[PDB]
């Protein structure tokens, strides 16, 4: 289907701590494939899934520089917001910044993103146009002056359009034994008596990839969103995810609920039951 | 593949 | 404007007494990124624990996985201690294979 790829940069400051601390780490889909940290004792873009490891000295090597020059263009930054919103130099701040492409099955370019945050908060987004900015507030609109007059979008629509849509479709098709394989959840109902009056039902999703599932439970075949627990999709550290969804029910009405889960491994939902 | 920050803030 | 640590702590691997998995407690919901997380065995830390590199959710918020190997038991307890500037006291939860 349709695929991703995603670049997470965070920068720290750390006053009375040395100098800020950069990660960079990369992922297509829910794939992790590299990372890079300024605090490593030896500084370098290193692989982080099998099929990237064929990529030659080149490609480690250039990446490893562009992370060290961007660690200095992130500390740049740290300081000048710190003018910007009228801070002081205690305090700990953070930058933020996801950028990258999303192609379809063909591998055309659904669109692309190059976004920043300031202390958790949006600060300045190019926008889907890829041609102006959306920026949060009045700070962020001398950082959108500075932008505009430079002609930054270009040269940001110019690498999502042609470098991130090239290396995600080469990404791809080196990594398609696992990258282009949806593994379906492995699905099954729990019962927990609460007291003689009530019991929970849970429904559990495990093993699947990629992350994006939906898991709702239904009673007489009306949604229950407002009355189930729903856990945060979360990693097994083995490439796949688990998700859990709970309600409470009145004893003896266990058979009048039932659980649905769509996910791309599926090729038609499941509908499940607590099997006693 | 990543690029180069084109601008600082 | 800080934002709480949500934490969910389990097993890779469905448990099983006497069989090899890995414990995990992921960390997510939470910023800023500085977090202390430990995992207990019987109220212990357990040692060389390992965890995810630093990323973060489309609202900003990090996440981090921090695993071990372990084998479970009936009597063993396992659980995960987390520290972050939003809380007072650091916050246990207890490993719970139903869960």
């Amino acid at each position: 289907g349709s695929h991703s790829m995603r670049y997470f940069h965070t920068s720290v400051s750390r006053p009375g701590r040395g100098e800020p601390r950069f990660i960079s780490v990369g992922y297509v889909d829910d794939t992790q494939f590299v990372r890079f940290d300024s605090d490593a004792a030896s500084p370098r873009t290193e692989p982080r899934a099998p099929w990237i490891e064929q990529e030659g000295p080149e490609y480690w090597d250039r990446e490893t520089q562009i992370s060290k020059t961007n660690t200095q263009t992130y500390r740049e930054d740290l300081r000048t917001l710190l003018r910007y919103y009228n801070q002081s130099e205690a305090g700990s701040h953070t930058i933020q910044r996801m950028s990258g492409c999303d192609v379809g099955p063909d591998g055309r370019l659904l669109r692309g993103y190059n976004q920043f945050a300031y202390d958790g908060k949006d600060y300045i987004a190019l926008n889907e146009d890829l041609s102006s900015w959306t920026a949060a507030d009045t700070a962020a609109q001398i950082t959108q002056r500075k932008w505009e007059a430079a002609r930054v979008a270009e040269q940001d629509r110019a690498y999502l359009e042609g470098t991130c849509v090239e290396w995600l479709r080469r990404y791809l098709e080196n990594g398609k034994e696992t990258l282009q394989r949806a593994d379906p959840p492995k699905t099954h109902v729990t019962h927990h008596p609460i007291s003689d009056h009530e019991a929970t039902l849970r429904c559990w999703a495990l093993g699947f990839y990629p992350a994006e599932i939906t898991l709702t439970w239904q009673r007489d075949g009306e949604d229950q969103t407002q009355d189930t627990e729903l856990v945060e999709t979360r990693p097994a550290g083995d490439r796949t995810f688990q998700k859990w969804a709970a309600v409470v029910v009145p004893s003896g009405e266990e058979q009048r609920y039932t659980c649905h889960v769509q996910h791309e491994g599926l090729p038609k939902p499941l509908t499940l039951r607590w099997e006693p | 593949f990543e690029d180069l920050r084109v601008l600082s803030f | 404007i800080q934002r709480t640590p949500k934490i969910q702590v389990y097993s890779r691997h469905p448990a099983e007494n006497g069989k090899s998995n890995f414990l995990n407690c992921y960390v997510s919901g939470f910023h800023p990124s500085d977090i202390e997380v430990d995992l207990l065995k019987n109220g212990e830390r357990i040692e060389k624990v390992e965890h995810s590199d630093l990323s973060f959710s489309k609202d900003w918020s990090f996440y981090l996985l921090y695993y071990t190997e372990f084998t479970p038991t009936e009597k063993d307890e396992y659980a995960c201690r987390v520290n972050h500037v939003t809380l007072s006291q650091p916050k246990i939860v207890k490993w719970d294979r139903d869960m």
